[PDB]
């Protein structure tokens, strides 16, 4: 029985040291919360992430690389429509400008995943990062508290890079859709972004395209009632920002699910939008099982 | 003669408890199970005293055993509710082995204040002791039991009933019924059943003593429900 | 691009297709075969079992 | 032209499919129409086991036949003792996303996938104390659904890229590339032989490569819908295949024709993987509704059902002594 008892008496140590590990260790896990973002090509899904890690958190050559694929898109699609850099110096001081107003053609550049951690007071919160129209990994994600959904609201008008396929928004509108109906996340919270704001007031301010010209069903001209404009905003642009907000909530209301609309852009801005996350610690108090 | 009849009617107690006996606050309900248990089982016998006097033990042991479980089930229930408010008043609360030393402590401190004196001579004048050969008290014993069983938890319920009514109100407004059901039956059931006991106790002449048990076997059916409100 | 996928095909398909030959019957034989090696089919006695 | 090209493909395609219709004899059940059926059967958990924190994704049993070795969805690979229920070593995994899971065949090495693109291994029995990675592997895109062992010092994996590759470890690079599926590729399984692994793509149809030469040689597509499992026959001739839907397919390599299509009308689940048994007699197959059913090889007839969310992996001991299926419940589970 030398063999045996030693033997047996090892292994229930090793097993009790071990279950002690995974018993202390499990603790940590429900403690920490998880979110996921989500969104669409040139949306800015990752862009917040470092302004959002850099509240408490904690290149160079590849960054040059994209601007070159700058040059080149103006120069191509005209035909249509450091002695390289010295040389394009001149080019970007000559850049009519009448190729910029060709935005239907086609700071960080759009490059795994990348998952960021920060911790505050609260407890920390931990965050993952993402075409393939198939989305066959969507499952096994019901253990996320949270969906950061991000939405483009500057591109009303241009396209996806599969060129004349559909609106850019409206290729962001029913993707919204598909995730909202599905088998397996049938029990999770989403929180909306319109992201861009700055750039849709430049666009509409200066007349040009009119949303009543791409998007025909525009009857509504007159701002919700309930409505609380933005301080000194324009009569014309709020109508404008509500618009692209009702459309997605339209998708929500139809159908244990509670859709959260907001305004993001200036990193503080973000940063108040952090602690508007912070803010919306609702849907833990949300839950609410023991009927009440 | 139909005391046979709702006997058999408060054997059903047991059942249900039975029946009954997992999560942190789940851990909890099984607590109020099991002094539903021993009630239920102990209360039948020395409830069907009625034509008596078993032995001189016997009176030891009702009184030494009705009031541990009815200061322990009025205990559960407070800390119950009391977790209940800590779980939705604080979003990021800051364990099982404290659960452990909760539901521990709660009943050890409850059966101190109540087995002990009993057995330890807290009773009376000339009527008294003729009765040895009524459930009489004497040095204000039963003011204390009823100040510290069944009168102190009720303004703790009250305030954190109040505050979670409060809160859901709030939550309600920020989205731009039910919880005031679901918080009557819970609350309203057990004040209704409690209540006219502790105020008949303290009334302690004026009242008959024929009347008085009856009132006591209210409280003895708030077990019945225990189960199936929770 | 496609030529390289059509030569491929051909031979893939230049390859002998046998009849059935009692597949079946191959596939019957060897499962008839490991009968009694197989502890799932019949329970194996409770000494005999190494679990319980 | 392409097309004009493809006109001959078209008729020898044609050619194929009339040579492979022209193989059709008789049918399977009618062959197997005299067979004494094995009879109502049942099973009782001979051991259970806990200990995760997630949901399981994916096991496999050792070549000893005692030890298994699983992989949660926290990232924490835990090698587990059939006979004590006795933990023996808990890796942290530095990728949180885990789908796979291997052992070597010579009881060194245990190989863990990712969602992350990286094919890390592990050493199990290097010096003392705490484990270490070997090396890591990056030379593909998309994410990573199976991992298997050739031997000591080769593994196979299946990206989600529509590509199959082999990697050689000492070196750290790709020896071959296998490619021509039009989707993701879910699943595969080498063969005993240890020269020939199939593998199915998410487009309703099967392969079956040749590891020396690295091209392909067949096709299958007798489904309509996403290919979850495959395992082979022990027999090594014949393989069986689940799908997104619930019916479940044998197919032949000899006569490339499929034979036995497992007709289930009461039940609406999905597939989520499959495994043989010792004699070939039994196909094991969980499902998506919580439980399990166990079918006939021939016979077609549900045998028996184990229950107890919904079933994530399964496998059967070399020995054949023992079945172990996981589940998202964070606990597995053992039947004999
Ligand atoms: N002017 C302006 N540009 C923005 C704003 N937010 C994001 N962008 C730009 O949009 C880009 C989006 O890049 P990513 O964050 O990678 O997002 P994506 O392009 O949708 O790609 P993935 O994150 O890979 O899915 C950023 O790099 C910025 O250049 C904004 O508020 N204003
Ligand atoms: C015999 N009936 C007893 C008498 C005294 C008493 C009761 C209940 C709770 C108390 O704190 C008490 O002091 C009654 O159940
Ligand atoms: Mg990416």
């Amino acid at each position: 029985t030398e063999d045996q008892r030693n033997e047996e008496k090892a292994q229930r140590e090793a097993n009790k040291k071990i279950e002690k590990q995974l018993q202390k260790d499990k603790q940590v896990y429900r403690a920490t919360h998880r979110l996921l973002l989500l969104g669409a090509g040139e949306s800015g899904k990752s862009t917040i992430v470092k302004q959002m890690r850099i509240l408490h958190v904690n290149k160079v050559q590849d960054i040059k690389n994209n601007l070159k694929e700058a040059i080149e898109t103006i120069v191509a699609a005209m035909s249509n429509l450091p002695e390289f850099y010295e040389h394009a110096k001149a080019l970007w001081e000559d850049e009519v400008r009448a190729c910029y107003e060709r935005s239907n053609e086609y700071r960080c550049r759009v490059l795994g995943i990348f998952e960021t951690k920060f911790q505050v007071d609260k407890v920390n919160f931990h965050m993952f990062d993402v075409r393939d129209e198939r989305r066959k990994w969507i499952q096994c994600f019901n253990d996320v508290t949270a969906i950061i959904f991000v939405v483009a609201s500057s591109s009303y008008n241009m396209v996806i890079r599969e060129d004349n396929q559909t609106n850019r928004l409206q290729e962001a509108l029913n993707l919204f859709k598909s995730i909202w109906n599905n088998r397996w996340l049938r029990t999770i919270s989403v929180i909306l972004f319109l992201n861009k704001q700055d750039l849709l007031a430049e666009k509409v301010l200066a007349g040009k395209s009119k949303i009543e010209d791409y998007f025909p069903e525009f009857a509504r001209y007159t701002t919700p009632e309930d409505a609380t404009p933005e301080p000194g905003e324009d009569p014309r642009v709020t109508r404008a920002k509500y618009f692209i907000r009702d459309e997605f909530l339209r998708i929500s209301t139809a159908s244990r699910h509670y859709c959260y609309p907001h305004f993001t852009c200036d990193t503080e801005n973000i940063r108040r939008v952090f602690n508007d996350c912070r803010d919306i610690i609702q849907r833990m108090h949300l839950r609410q099982y023991e009927l009440l | 003669g139909m005391g046979i009849v709702m006997s058999l009617i408060v054997l059903a107690i047991v059942f249900g408890n039975v029946l009954v006996i997992q999560t942190v606050t789940n851990y909890f309900i099984t607590s109020l199970a099991c002094a539903d248990l021993v009630m239920g089982l102990a209360v039948v016998p020395f409830g069907a005293a009625h034509i008596w006097t078993f032995g001189n033990f016997w009176c030891e042991f009702w009184t030494s055993i009705d009031v541990l479980c009815v200061t322990a089930s009025i205990e559960t229930l407070c800390v119950i509710a009391v977790d209940r408010y800590f779980a939705i008043t604080s979003p990021f609360k800051y364990t099982k082995n404290k659960a452990r030393v909760i539901i521990l402590m709660v009943w050890i401190v409850s059966g101190l204040t109540s087995f002990l004196p009993i057995q330890m001579h807290w009773y009376r004048h000339q009527e008294a002791i003729n009765c040895y050969a009524d459930f009489f008290t004497n040095q204000a014993y039963a003011i204390a039991s009823s100040i510290v069983s069944f009168y102190v938890p009720l303004v703790i319920m009250v305030f954190v009933y109040s505050r979670v009514f409060q809160e859901a109100k709030r939550q309600l407004q920020k989205i731009d019924h039910k919880a005031l059901k679901t918080l009557g039956i819970i609350m309203g059931t057990f004040t209704l059943c409690w209540l006219p006991f502790f105020i008949v106790n303290i009334v302690h002449n004026l009242i008959r003593k024929e009347v008085y048990i009856l009132l006591n076997w209210i409280g003895y059916v708030n077990s019945g429900f225990n189960p199936l409100i929770y | 691009q496609a030529r390289k996928l059509v030569e491929q095909l051909k031979m893939e398909a230049n390859i002998d297709r046998i009849k059935v030959s009692k597949a079946a019957a191959d596939l019957m034989a060897y499962c008839e075969a490991h009968a009694k090696e197989d502890p799932l089919l019949t329970p194996v006695p409770a000494s005999e079992n190494p679990f319980r | 032209e392409l097309d004009q090209l493809r006109q001959e493909a078209e008729q020898l395609k044609n050619q194929i499919r009339d040579a492979r219709k022209a193989c059709a004899d008789a049918t399977l059940s009618q062959i197997t129409n005299n067979i004494d059926p094995v009879g109502r059967i049942q099973m009782r958990t001979r051991r259970t086991l806990r200990g995760h924190l997630a949901k399981i994704y994916a096991m496999h049993w050792g070549t000893d036949s005692r030890l298994l070795v699983s992989a949660s969805q926290d990232g924490k690979l835990i090698i587990w003792d059939s006979y004590t229920t006795n933990k023996v070593h808990a890796i942290p995994l530095r990728s949180s996303w885990v789908m796979t899971c291997a052992y070597a065949p010579s009881g060194n090495y245990v190989a863990c996938g990712g969602l992350d693109n990286i094919c890390s291994i592990y050493n199990l029995k290097t010096r003392e104390g705490n484990v270490r990675v070997s090396r890591e592997l990056a030379g593909h895109t998309g994410y990573l659904s199976c991992c298997r062992f050739l031997d000591d010092n080769q593994i196979v994996t299946s990206s989600g890229d529509t590509t199959c590759a082999l990697w050689d470890i000492e070196t750290g690079q790709q020896t071959t590339t296998f490619t021509g599926h039009t989707g993701d590729v879910m699943s595969l399984s080498l063969a005993p032989d240890t020269r020939l692994f199939v593998s199915g793509a998410c487009d309703a149809s099967a392969k079956l490569w040749d590891v020396r030469e690295g091209m392909c040689r067949q096709t299958f597509t007798g489904h309509e819908s996403d290919i979850n499992a495959i395992c082979f026959f022990p027999n090594g001739n014949a393989f069986a295949t689940g799908s997104d839907d619930a019916t479940c397919r044998l197919f032949d390599l000899r006569a490339d024709q499929e034979l036995m299509t497992y007709s289930h009308d009461n039940i609406i689940c999905g597939i989520t993987s499959v495994s043989f048994s010792k004699s070939g007699r039994l196909l094991l197959a969980g499902y998506d509704d919580f439980n399990c059913n166990v079918w006939d090889a021939l016979k077609a007839d549900r045998a028996g059902v184990l229950a107890g969310n919904r079933v994530s992996c399964l496998g059967v001991t070399d020995d054949g002594m023992a079945v172990a299926t996981g589940s998202w419940d964070s606990f597995l589970k053992i039947w004999n």
